[PDB]
């Protein structure tokens, strides 16, 4: 039908731009930070793909929950993804990100931001190395470009 | 002038990727036009090349395949596809290229690699792999 | 025909405020051992449409604690108000050609300081207030000196209006007259954009983000395209008050392109100045403009009033 | 024994119900400033079950502990150091009922 | 025979470690005299 | 033969011995069913249509394993029997009020349900939970109910121990009931049929909805009976409607608008190719009161005291107040007349 | 011993006091850093072509953990638990009976990918070299129970990268 190939085309340019614009908050907890600057260093210089870290939650599209998360800055994270605009997608970095990591069975760590947030991609690693949080961006936008909102839309 | 040779070797360029088209192929799907020495192509289609001159980082540099276990990669690249072999010449490992110094063959070794599968039918799916440690007792069939 | 021009002046400034961004990202990798965007598009040329796509596919929120119709009103006053002042500029010939441009163009850029201040007021957050401070303290540091270097050059001119600058710098351009006055001006410039190192307002490290804190999708997308079309808008007035250009009234081309070439090379000094410099502080700004530049200015006005009465080169009126 | 603020137990009393009354009246302010969805008689009365569970102390020293934990307690809640989470932790609201009959419990599970 | 990661014999080479800021630029009174000039000319 | 035994002490790690495939689980009354669900231990099986963007909600709900997002459709019926095949439990929460282009009334409330049903019994599912209006009559002025009613006959047939929950207006944050008379503050005045004083309606907290759901599927008897689950307040719409807008802080305009200029208006939204605002079905079943059913069995029943409409009122409304009056306490407004 | 940063004196001759004057009036400081950061511009980007060219990396990198086999096909692992023992987080799960064979084979092995802290250890610690980190980073899953791991995951990957986890324990074996 050509009503579904016109959906399906502007859900492609849709997906295109929130893929090359993919622009992180500027959050990080714990050692798995530094691989991310590193990520934004020269070397593997995150800027290319269109990934440009914006402190604003409001002004950002993906959160990276790099280090562990505390019992204490949970409620915080978690307030700032709820004010961060959707469509909203979260890369969770590191195995104290993913699932306590190191610190599993302490009594102040979250075992895993999944608890607080909903998670997209998980990337292992303690730490991460910057070519490995970078894959996982680029999975993240292959994740975005196999979207089908409008496709749905016009199918509902 | 230096600047006549620099746009020489721009042209040098367009013609040794294959004409217009090729070096338009390659400038869209890997955003970058070098034309270095092919050491390589693997069975899977990535080809894999070597520029010694250029500075160590993008001395060797793979052009993914654009079919790759009945998956349409023109566009859609992953890290996964470079196959063990060529794993560690891509990743300076090893300053010897699969071709030259090939892999010990053993036969478990897998034949096809296989990419990321997340977010696909080929998907991992965690289970236990032990059989259940108490058995209960079955009823007798008979009424008495 | 008129509307045509209107918007073949507003519709590609658009365009330029959008590779402005590009431009930036890819000047600023550079000038730090990186690659400016070039995944996106052949050399990163598609990279400002997919940011405006994505920014106006995205959710705008409306703050609980915010003024709606300030918080509406004042992205629409900030891009209205840098699109109009690109109105009177002589590219060769103006659009809106006025005998008082000049003050006309400093009225329009006092009007949009208020964007920031009623944006950061109604945002209702103290990061947002903060900024909107800022910027109040940044608008008394500079506008004193930005006027009184702005008459100080226009004394040789002879009047307000913009095109007679093209006929004043036919032999010589401005800034060897007024060398001094130029630099001053091109900080001013710099304050009055808010940009680095006097970007107070945003102060991204010090506030989170500063008056926009609480703006997402088009609200910002209107303050980003702002920001830059107001950079380009200033750096073609230093380029048409001091660089003036070459005009052959049979071929306007030429002028066009030597001073679109002169704006482009202040915007890229801009960016250059972003990427070199560390940012001050609101205190150290205010104090620079009214301990250094405003004295200064002072007496290169004195100079300035006199010199064509001494010398006999008072500029014709007409 | 050295005493931590009170010799004996009628003062560390008075301490008690000085604490009780600074949360009394803070009640209110707590309810409008973190927006909670509970009426001010039932945060007060979640003071009084509070302040009852320890109700059965009959130490100085640890009711003194006591009131200085509760004073902690009462900076936190007057500043917003404690967010609404913090502050709803006290009504265990999640957490679903939990029989106390011996046949409930040795219905649903083997704990004693 | 022993193979480690040694020094090669005889050491390394020097390696630098001191601040060498260069020193650069006319004198102050040059470059007010070409500031100087230039007003004066534009002047003219 | 898919039957586990109960282990833990009932967290977010136990095994509650449920196993579930909760259709139309990313809608209002799905997110806090699976909540409820996860937060014992219970594996829940999410059929999804929509984008996957849209279930990342119900994500974080459960632990490790327990959401199994299986994408489906209501028209095949081969997808029902794969997310329905190893569920001891199925709830049929998937309902419309707005008719589609694909999807009108009569697939959503008769023939889904009643695949459903069908395709669970083949299966084996011990146990299945359907949802339909206390309204709900085969002669009511509005299609929905009217397809509510002929879809509970049809799934009762195919599933003759199915336990079937008939809810009112269920109130809650994302309710389409308190933000639909709030949101209609943004066209002026409140638009009421009669002016609201002789609609009478029994609104019932989600929470409430949700933990009955649970506590059915908990409950041996429930097997083969129809629960009615009503507010434990009844209100006549215009009162309700001014609480409302006093708990929102919001001026109230009520006017009284004939029958048929609502009806013209209802169709005017429908047009909206989008979720519509409103539409002449809202309007009939909004101005329909809320039967009373004593012969139903209730929460009471199932051991659930229902919650006042008072109490959780702020939660959905405070959103719509303005800056002035956000931070207003929940006691300032008092309760709204009753007629009880 | 010790070196005095600051602590130095102005001239105060009439030459080096113009000169000062003219770098404040004059911005020769400011411009001296933007001809670095011009200079900057003109030198080569450093920027690798990720996922086109990678990083280097060194045959005793730490990655996705594996289980490798004997040359002749059977399973290294001899269910020692000492590599469980030695894991700082407690990331592996072992269980063992004796085979059909009578041989001493793990019935479980599991390493939560979420827990692992990726120190290297139990392949240090593993007497057999059945247990290798071996190259692979580029192992992101879009859910958390991927990251969960299994005795036949860790037997697939060691299979898929025996390759190369051979050749680079080749290189480090005598270091080790
Ligand atoms: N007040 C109440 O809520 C009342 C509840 N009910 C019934 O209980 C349920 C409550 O849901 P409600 O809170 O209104 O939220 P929704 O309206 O979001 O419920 C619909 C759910 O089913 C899915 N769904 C909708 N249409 C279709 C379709 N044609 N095919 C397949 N799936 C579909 C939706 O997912 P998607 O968005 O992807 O389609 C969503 O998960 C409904 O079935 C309703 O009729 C009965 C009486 C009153
Ligand atoms: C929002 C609600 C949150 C409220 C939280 C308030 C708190 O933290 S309560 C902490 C204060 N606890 C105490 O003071 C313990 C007092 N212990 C005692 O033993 C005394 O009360 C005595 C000795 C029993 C005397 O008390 P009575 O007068 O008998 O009774
Ligand atoms: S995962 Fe490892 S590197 Fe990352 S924060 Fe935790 S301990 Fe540090
Ligand atoms: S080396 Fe690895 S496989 Fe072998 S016993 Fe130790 S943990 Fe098990
Ligand atoms: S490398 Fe992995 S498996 Fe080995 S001890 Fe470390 S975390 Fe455990």
């Amino acid at each position: 039908s050509r009503g579904e190939y016109v959906v399906a085309k502007l859900d492609d340019l849709v997906n295109w731009a929130r893929r090359s614009s993919l622009w992180p908050m500027t959050f990080g907890l714990a050692c798995c930070a530094v691989e991310m600057m590193h990520m934004a260093a020269p070397r593997y210089d995150m800027d290319r793909f269109g990934v440009v870290f914006r402190a604003s939650p409001r002004q950002s599209d993906v959160m990276i929950v790099a280090g562990t998360l505390t019992n204490k800055m949970a409620p915080a994270l978690r307030k700032v993804y709820d004010q961060m605009p959707e469509p909203r997608y979260v890369v969770s970095m590191g195995s104290c990100a993913n699932g306590g990591g190191y610190y599993h069975y302490s009594y102040s760590v979250v075992r895993g931001c999944d608890r607080i947030v909903p998670v997209d991609i998980y990337v292992p690693g303690c730490p991460p190395t910057a070519e490995a949080l970078l894959y996982g961006i680029l999975q993240l936008q292959r994740k975005i470009k196999r979207e089908k909102r409008l496709r749905i839309w016009y199918r509902r | 002038m230096e600047l006549v040779q620099v746009l020489r070797r721009g042209l040098q360029q367009v013609s040794g990727h294959g004409g217009l088209r090729g070096y338009l192929r390659v400038l869209f799907r890997a955003n970058d036009v070098r034309v270095g020495t092919l050491v390589g192509e693997d069975k899977y289609g990535n080809k894999y090349y070597e520029d010694n001159k250029q500075f160590f980082g993008r001395h060797r540099w793979v052009i993914y395949t654009t079919e790759m276990n009945g998956r349409d990669t023109f566009w859609d690249v992953d890290g996964s596809m470079v196959p063990p072999e060529w794993h560690r010449w891509l990743h300076c490992m090893t300053d010897d290229p699969p071709t030259t110094k090939p892999p010990t063959a053993r036969k478990y070794i897998w034949t096809n690699h296989k990419f990321n599968v997340s977010g696909t039918p080929q998907q991992y799916v965690p289970y236990s792999t032990t059989r259940k440690k108490i058995q209960e007792w079955v009823p007798p069939s008979t009424p008495y | 025909m008129f509307m045509i021009n209107i918007l073949s002046l507003i519709i590609p400034i658009l365009l330029a405020v959008a590779f402005l961004t590009l431009v930036e990202r890819k000047v600023l990798g550079y000038m730090q051992l990186r690659k400016g965007p070039n995944v996106v598009g052949p050399y990163g040329l598609l990279q400002p449409i997919a940011d405006a796509l994505k920014l106006f596919t995205k959710e705008p929120l409306r703050p609980a604690t915010s003024s709606i119709s300030m918080f509406i009103i004042a992205p629409i006053l900030a891009l209205s108000l840098a699109l109009t002042m690109w109105v009177p500029l002589p590219m060769p010939y103006p659009l809106i050609n006025m005998n008082l441009g000049v003050l006309f163009m400093l009225a329009m850029s006092s009007l949009a300081v208020y964007s920031i201040l009623w944006s950061g007021w109604a945002s209702n957050s103290k990061y947002a207030l903060i900024g909107a401070l800022r910027a109040v303290a940044q608008t008394i540091s500079y506008e004193v000196t930005l006027a009184i270097i702005l008459l100080s050059v226009l004394l040789m001119n002879g009047s307000y209006t913009l095109s007679t600058l093209i006929t004043t710098q036919e032999h010589i351009w401005m800034i060897f007259t007024s060398w001094p006055l130029a630099m001053m001006w091109f900080i001013s410039t710099l304050a009055e954009t808010n940009r680095a190192p006097f970007d107070l307002t945003e102060g991204e490290s010090e506030l989170v983000s500063g008056f926009n804190v609480e703006y997402a999708a088009g609200p910002f997308a209107m303050f980003f395209m702002a920001e830059y079309a107001n950079i380009i808008m200033m750096n073609a007035f230093t380029a048409i008050l001091f660089l003036g250009a070459s005009h052959d009234p049979h071929t306007p081309e030429l002028y066009t392109i030597n001073f679109v070439l002169k704006t482009l090379a202040l915007t890229i000094t801009f960016l250059w100045i972003r990427a070199s410099y560390p940012r001050f502080r609101y205190d150290q700004l205010m104090h620079l403009l009214w301990k250094s530049f405003l004295p200064l200015t002072l007496a290169l006005c004195m100079w300035h009033i006199s010199l064509p009465i001494m010398t006999a080169s008072i500029p014709p009126q007409s | 024994v050295k005493p931590i603020f009170s010799r004996d137990m009628n003062e560390a009393k008075r301490r008690v119900r000085e604490l009780y009354r600074a949360w009394y009246r803070e009640v209110p302010n707590t309810v409008h400033l973190f927006q909670l969805d509970i009426s001010v008689k039932q945060g007060r009365d979640k003071v009084r079950e509070m302040f009852m569970k320890n109700a059965h102390v009959t130490d100085p020293r640890v009711v003194d502990l006591l009131v200085i934990k509760g004073k902690m307690e009462l900076e936190e809640t007057i500043n917003v150091w404690k967010q609404r989470t913090h502050i709803m932790r006290f009504f265990h609201e999640t957490e679903a009922p939990r029989p106390t009959d011996f046949l409930s419990k040795f219905y649903v599970g083997h704990d004693p | 025979k022993v193979k480690q990661d040694m020094p090669p014999p005889g050491g390394y080479g020097p390696i630098d470690y001191k601040r060498n800021l260069p020193r650069r630029g006319l004198s102050g009174y040059s470059m007010f005299a070409v500031g100087i000039g230039t007003l004066l000319f534009g002047y003219w | 033969h898919h039957a586990l035994i109960p282990h833990g002490k009932g967290g977010r790690s136990s095994v509650s011995g449920i196993v579930a495939t909760v259709f139309g689980a990313t809608g209002f009354l799905g997110r806090y069913v699976v909540n409820h669900l996860g937060r014992m231990g219970s594996q829940v099986i999410v059929p999804y249509r929509c984008e996957p963007y849209d279930t990342m909600h119900l994500r974080p709900m459960g632990d490790l394993g327990q959401i199994i997002f299986m994408e489906w459709n209501g028209k095949d019926k081969d997808s029902i029997r794969k997310v329905v095949e190893h569920s001891n439990v199925v709830i049929n929460l998937v309902g419309r009020e707005w008719e589609t282009k694909n999807f009108d009334f009569e697939d959503v409330f008769v023939k889904i349900p009643h695949a459903i049903a069908q395709v669970s019994k083949e299966a084996g599912v011990e146990k299945l939970i359907h949802i339909s209006h206390l309204n709900a009559d085969i002669k009511s002025p509005s299609r929905y109910l009217r397809s509510k009613a002929v879809g509970e006959k049809e799934v009762r047939a195919a599933f003759p121990e199915a336990t079937i929950i008939k809810p009112s207006d269920i109130f809650g944050r994302e309710d389409r009931f308190l933000n639909y008379f709030a949101s209609m503050r943004w066209f002026g005045g409140v638009p009421l049929i009669s002016l609201g004083k002789e609609t009478v309606k029994q609104p019932v907290y989600i929470v409430d909805v949700s933990k009955g759901i649970i506590n059915a599927i908990k409950d041996p008897d429930a097997k083969g009976k129809t629960f009615a689950f009503v507010g434990p307040n009844r209100y006549l719409l215009f009162d309700l409607v001014q609480y409302i807008f006093a708990v929102a802080y919001r001026p109230f305009l009520p006017y009284p608008l004939p029958h048929f200029a609502y009806r013209w208006v209802g169709r005017l939204f429908e047009v909206s190719p989008f979720e519509p605002w409103t539409t002449r079905d809202k309007v009939e079943r909004v101005h329909m009161s809320d039967m009373t059913l004593p012969h139903l069995p209730g929460l009471e029943d199932l051991g659930i005291q229902a919650t006042p409409l008072e109490l959780k009122a702020i939660e959905v409304l405070r959103r719509h107040r303005t800056y002035r009056w956000l931070t207003s306490e929940m006691e300032d407004v008092k309760p709204a007349k009753t007629v009880n | 011993t010790y070196k005095f940063v600051n602590m130095r004196e102005p001239s105060m001759d009439m030459k080096s006091v113009t000169d000062r004057a003219a770098q404040t009036l004059l911005w020769t400081e400011l411009v001296r850093g933007l001809g670095m950061t011009l200079s900057y511009l003109f030198r080569e980007p450093a920027t690798i072509n990720y996922p086109f060219e990678k990083g280097p990396l060194s045959p005793r990198f730490r990655g996705e953990h594996a289980l490798r086999r004997y040359p002749s096909g059977e399973e290294r692992c001899i269910a020692c638990k000492l590599c469980e023992a030695v894991c700082p987080a407690q990331a592996i799960t072992i269980e063992a009976e004796p085979r059909a064979d009578g041989s001493r084979r793990t019935t479980r092995y599991d390493i939560d990918m979420t827990k692992c802290i990726y120190c290297g250890f139990c392949q240090e610690a593993c007497p057999v070299d059945a247990i290798v980190e071996g190259p692979n980073f580029e192992f992101s899953t879009e859910t958390h129970e991927e990251l969960l791991y299994n005795k036949e995951k860790l037997l697939n990957n060691g299979d898929k990268w025996e390759a190369e986890i051979a050749a680079n324990i080749q290189a480090d074996y005598l270091y080790r």
